[PDB]
């Protein structure tokens, strides 16, 4: 505002409180990390190829 | 307005005492001086008081905390 001549601005405090959930997934994630896996099938070689 | 207090004011040397009507016009003339001198100054922040986190210190001009005083506006004259 104006206020008297000058340029005085509004305070804005920041309280994050939304960040608690989302660091909980990113560390569920991390904690069990998973990768592709290939499966073998009814054959003789697919479990030296799937290796 | 100025002629009325005046003539309130002088009014004695004649010793005659004024109406409520006169009083009444008195009044409001003042009262619409009073209305046209009017300042209403406003509470500038006190000081220590904190800036919040939002407003983009080290990047804006703000600092952490309000200056409390007239902010410096050029540089060359610093002290005020």
């Amino acid at each position: 505002t104006k206020l008297d001549e000058q340029f005085e601005k509004y305070p804005k405090f920041e309280i994050n409180k939304v960040a608690t959930e989302l660091n909980r997934i990113i560390a569920e994630y991390r904690n069990n990390r998973i990768t592709v896996k290939f499966r073998p099938g009814d054959r003789e070689a697919s479990e030296e190829l799937a290796n | 307005a100025v002629g009325y207090q005046l003539l309130l004011r002088m009014l004695s040397d004649y010793s005659l005492e004024p109406t409520p009507q006169v009083l009444s016009n008195a009044q409001r003339s003042y009262d619409a001086l009073m209305t046209d001198t009017l300042v209403v100054p406003s509470m500038r922040r006190r000081g220590d008081f904190p800036v919040g986190q939002g407003n983009k210190y080290d990047v804006f001009t703000s600092d952490r905390y309000y200056p409390g005083d007239l902010p410096l506006i050029d540089g060359d004259i610093p002290n005020a």
